[PDB]
């Protein structure tokens, strides 16, 4: 019955920065809030309980605040080991629900980099298999947010694409992303124009890569 | 040296049952709350359940998504926590983490008897995949460099590795001789219940038609190895 919403969904930080993550509860829950840190490929770690009580062994650079419906995790003097996803959790109900927030990613800040965009039609060999995959590649961009929208013959596509994104690169701090549109051979055969449109902060206007079948 | 190690994970079919185990080291297991949290692919953390110490009656409690289907039990004599699952569904696919929990007393007078409950120590997790799919090796298709996959003077090329089960596949280029500029994407689960990924590389356009590019795809669960030459 209690829902926790974190904001923002993602934050960029440089070492030394102060970062603030907010958790809003759908009802008043006094100070019954925990905060956890999760780096990919390692077990989650408790930081704070009772909204503001620092767990033993945890750096005092982490501070928790708030009571009622609004809670904050502040990370002071951010260190490289702090790039991770952070979760709030409520522990208010006597019959436990222990609901978590959706998580907030904290990544490493770098200069904004627009993606290089590439499109691939399906191979002839794949059509014989009965499927056509069209792939739109967004390469080496930052920040992580990117909107990719497909159009076939000027009609917006819904429900027939899937995205995959790399982890942040350890050397250059960029991301890459694929968006793959899947249709049957029968549908690829009909329509004429295939286009992916990309919106990224590093561009003041969206970029479209397109092709005509043939 | 508090340590928790989960096991029992793996592939299982919908409707079936499976037990996960967690062994605790370095603490007085009998005296603690113990529990389970999970994380589905691409999703956040989700509490599964907890069990009280035997001295207080060993009541088990559960998250909303699993009540009626799972039982948590403990064997203090072996420092072992169990998650007995039944009636499994595809959406139970997740990493399952064992936790040692604590309750810290609330000190405000009017809330005496209340506690702050938290997951104090977590294991690294065991993966459970619930699926009706059968083993299938991948089909490998070229992502050919052409004018539509050119950006400035850079060309992109790759391989689409489609319709395999279960994970994982590994991809290299030119038997490992090509690593600069390569991105192999995390796999996605398709509607069919089969996985798919792509591996791409960017190269100078001037390199095409002199330099050979071959993607090497290995899928150990099917014992298949595929080399695909990618030409413009």
């Amino acid at each position: 019955d209690i829902q926790l919403t974190q904001s923002p969904a993602s934050l960029s930080a440089s070492v030394g920065d102060t970062v603030t993550i907010t958790c809003r509860a759908s009802q008043s829950i006094k100070d019954y809030i925990n905060w956890y840190q999760h780096k990919s490929g390692s077990a989650p770690r408790l930081l704070i309980y009772a909204a503001s009580t620092l767990q033993s062994g945890i750096s005092s650079r982490f501070t928790g605040s708030g009571s009622g419906t609004q809670f904050t995790l502040t990370i002071n003097s951010l260190q490289p080991e702090d790039f991770a996803t952070y979760y709030c959790q409520e522990a208010y109900n006597t019959n436990p629900t222990l609901s978590f927030g959706q998580g907030t990613r904290v990544d490493k800040k770098r200069t904004v980099a627009a993606p290089s965009v590439f499109i691939f039609p399906p191979s002839d060999e794949q059509l014989k298999s009965g499927t056509a995959s069209v792939v739109c590649l967004l390469n080496n961009f930052y920040p992580r947010e990117a909107k990719v929208q497909w159009k076939v013959d000027n009609a917006l596509q819904s429900g027939n694409s899937q995205e995959s994104v790399t982890e942040q690169d350890s050397k250059d701090s960029t991301y890459s992303l694929s968006s793959t549109l899947t249709l049957s051979k029968a549908d690829y055969e009909k329509h004429k124009v295939y286009a992916c449109e990309v919106t990224h902060q590093g561009l003041s206007s969206p970029v479209t890569k397109s092709f005509n079948r043939g | 040296e508090v340590q928790l190690v989960e096991s029992g994970g793996g592939l299982i079919k919908p409707g079936q049952s499976l037990t996960l185990f967690c062994v605790g080291f370095g603490f007085n297991f009998a005296n603690d709350w113990m529990g389970w949290v999970r994380q589905a692919p691409g999703k956040g953390l989700e509490w599964v359940g907890r069990i009280r110490r035997l001295k207080d009656g060993a009541k088990a409690e559960y998250g909303s998504s699993v009540k009626g289907r799972f039982t948590i039990s403990r064997d203090d004599s072996k420092n072992t926590l169990y998650l007995h699952m039944s009636s499994l569904k595809v959406e139970d696919t997740a990493v399952y983490y064992c936790t040692r929990d604590e309750g810290a007393p609330v000190t405000r007078f009017l809330e005496w008897g209340s506690y702050y409950y938290y997951m104090a120590v977590w294991g690294k997790g065991t993966t459970v995949t619930v699926s009706s799919a059968s083993t299938k090796g991948p089909s490998v298709f070229p992502l050919a460099p052409s004018s539509k996959s050119t950006s400035g003077g850079t060309a992109a090329l790759g391989c689409l590795v489609k319709d395999y089960f279960p994970e994982p596949v590994t991809v290299s280029w030119n038997s490992g001789a090509l690593t600069s500029g390569v991105h192999t994407f995390p796999a996605v689960l398709q509607s069919s219940g089969l996985y798919s990924l792509s591996s791409v590389v960017t190269v100078p356009s001037s390199s095409l038609g002199t330099q050979t590019y071959i993607c090497n795809v290995n899928h150990k669960p099917s014992n298949t190895k595929v080399d695909k030459r990618v030409e413009p």
